[PDB]
């Protein structure tokens, strides 16, 4: 159950049902507490958008 | 005042510039933008 | 053999400057309508409410 | 052409729990009260001086430490040691293993302390031959005398919390002495909980100064004056505290002013030598990730 | 993502015509496809490669 | 109902806001902006507060 | 809307690869000898240099 | 490496004598509106805001 | 300069036909990008060069 004015703009690209993206590869070798970072933030605007 | 606004609004590593608030791109090198 | 995951919405509402580009279409367009459904079409090329 | 190898035979093999422990380094400095090729162990430490039987002191090492001959590991076979010895301005390749890990730096500066931490940090305690091994304290020279700084404060409200303990809050006394701040970096250390006593005799002198020293110097004052007398020195009746000036020789006898200001200035020379740095080696070159270094020795 | 639409409609301007294709109406809108797999679309004898 | 109005419009401090009015003014996208959390901690699903 | 517009700079990178053509014979080179100095001498390990 | 720049302008006016050159657009037509936005198609090809 | 619309309609008649392009509204407009290295924009699977 997703929200009522969520754009519909993000969803005809390769993308989530996630509210956020969720490519690991971007970060570090090894670094949990960094990796969380990229899945569970809201200070970090996402690696897609 | 100036304690308001930075709050409504917003180092290296090995040789190398990193900053902490970004653990990970996707689309590439993050570019800039400007204002006048 | 080669699974996929597709990618779905259903149900949603845009903002409120709306807009046309369709050149031939003169049913929904009154802004009272609200729609509740989508359209699929499958394998056998038939369309699935 | 000259050789240099200095061997240490030994009595007694290793045990397969020791060794281990004496590859976890394989270069590191050690005094070494020789010249010979072929030594004996009970000189290699440290318990010469600081064994368990006697109580530790700290002049002792640091008169043993500038007095002693430094060397370096190369091997440990379990027959035998093989240390390395250090010429007055040689160049050699050292690692730490050091207790607790001070990071290093390149193009710096070095003293040998002695270990005055937990004894499980300290040493290695051998078994094979029921006989201790003690490293010295590597650590550079402005943490070394920072180091001692406020640890040397530590120890002295120590004694005055157990005489009346109402004069010095622990929480006081825990925030602002066991923290070090240089490089921008924070370490902390072995409160010690067990009981210390090493860095007590600088505190059985230093306090027997304070008290000498203030002292001293009106009696120094009154001493040479002239139309000769040094002309900077007028300016420190600015400096000298107002409460001072108001002692007179009269109730201290002639007889024992003499024994003072012989006594003045034998702790004032004693002290010196301790704070005038130890046996040294620069090191220029190094990397943090191998811990490897680059030295050149330098003697005193 | 696969296909949608919100009313029969945009399926149908769908595989009317693929250039001059209108994406977002008033009160729908459409995806179009995008998979490392394509199809032929059947609706009648239309064909949407 | 004095005594339940006096003692409580007396001398009052800034006056205290909940979260439910702090959601009840901020816009559609206003939300959506990485310069809040402490209104998107307590989001989690749409039909419990 | 505030009280005014605004205009927006950026940057990009592309890793292009490139054609270099150069003509005949357009620089004479000079070669010297080489020397071997040395330097860095420790007990464990020496250094060289060419 | 070649870099570049790239010229942008964002939220703009336009004179008295107003005018249509298009195909089809029902939507945006009156002169109470004033956009405040533009959107730029990234490098994988989503436009963003 | 690179693209930009000031209302979401105008790159779709950016992409839809090219030739018959609408390059200017009322209250809104569109720059065509003028570089010397030429994409494939890619919404949905409509290729403008």
């Amino acid at each position: 159950p997703t929200p009522v004015t969520s754009d519909v703009a993000y969803f005809q690209t390769p993308s989530n049902p996630r509210g956020r993206a969720a490519c690991v590869v971007s970060c570090d070798a090894y670094s949990n507490e960094s990796a969380e970072r990229l899945l569970y933030d809201h200070s970090i605007p996402d690696p897609a958008y | 005042l100036h304690d308001y606004i930075k709050m409504k609004a917003g180092g290296y590593a090995a040789g190398v510039p990193r900053c902490e608030n970004l653990p990970g791109l996707s689309h590439g090198q993050l570019a800039t933008c400007e204002i006048i | 053999r080669i699974q996929y995951t597709y990618f779905f919405p259903v149900g949603l509402h845009l903002p409120v400057p709306r807009y046309s580009t369709s050149v031939s279409v003169r049913g929904v367009e009154s802004p009272a309508i609200q729609s509740t459904e989508t359209w699929v079409v499958n394998k056998n090329n038939v369309p699935l409410c | 052409a000259l050789d240099k190898s200095i061997v240490v035979n030994l009595t007694s093999r290793l045990f397969a729990d020791e060794l281990a422990a004496l590859q976890s380094k394989i270069g590191s400095v050690l005094p070494l009260g020789d010249c010979h090729r072929l030594q004996n162990i009970q000189a290699l430490g440290l318990g010469c001086v600081c064994s368990r039987e006697t109580s530790p002191d700290y002049i002792q090492i640091m008169q043993y430490l500038s007095k002693c001959t430094l060397a370096v590991l190369e091997e440990v076979r379990p027959d035998s040691l093989r240390l390395t010895r250090m010429d007055p301005s040689d160049n050699l390749q050292i690692k730490n293993v050091y207790a607790p890990f001070f990071q290093w730096d390149s193009n710096t500066q070095l003293a040998v302390l002695p270990p005055l931490f937990s004894r499980k940090d300290s040493t290695i305690v051998l078994e094979s031959n029921g006989f201790d091994i003690v490293f010295p304290m590597v650590v550079p020279q402005q943490l070394g005398h920072a180091i001692l700084q406020q640890l040397l404060v530590y120890h002295i409200y120590s004694k005055i919390s157990a005489g009346a303990p109402g004069d010095v809050n622990m929480a006081e006394l825990d925030l602002y002495t066991t923290n070090v701040s240089f490089m921008g970096r924070t370490y902390r250390l072995d409160v010690d909980n067990t009981d210390l006593r090493v860095l007590d005799d600088l505190s059985m002198y230093l306090c027997i100064l304070s008290a000498l020293v203030p002292r001293g110097c009106l009696r120094l004052l009154t001493a040479l004056v002239r139309h000769d007398r040094h002309p900077l020195t007028e300016v420190f009746e600015g400096v000298v505290p107002d409460e001072v000036t108001r002692i007179d020789l009269d109730q201290l006898s002639v007889p024992d002013d003499i024994t003072r200001m012989r006594v003045m200035f034998s702790y004032l020379q004693s002290l010196s030598s301790i704070f005038n740095l130890g046996p040294r080696l620069h090191v220029y070159a190094y990397s943090a990730e191998t811990l490897a270094a680059s030295c050149w020795y330098s003697p005193r | 993502p696969t296909l949608a639409a919100s009313h029969r409609v945009m399926l149908d301007e769908y595989m009317s015509n693929k250039q001059t294709h209108a994406p977002v109406h008033m009160g729908q809108y459409l995806i179009e496809e995008v998979a490392p797999m394509k199809r032929l679309l059947k609706l009648g004898n239309k064909v949407v490669y | 109902l004095f005594r339940t109005f006096h003692q409580y419009y007396m001398g009052k401090n800034v006056a205290f806001v909940p979260d439910v009015a702090q959601k009840a003014l901020v816009t559609t996208e206003d939300l959506l902006h990485p310069t809040s959390h402490r209104l998107l901690r307590l989001e989690v699903h749409p039909f419990f507060d | 809307h505030p009280g005014f517009a605004m205009t927006v700079v950026r940057t990009d990178e592309v890793l292009a690869e490139h054609i270099l053509y150069c003509s005949r014979a357009s620089t004479s080179m000079f070669v010297g000898l080489p020397s071997v100095v040395r330097r860095e001498v420790r007990s464990d390990a020496v250094t060289f240099e060419i």
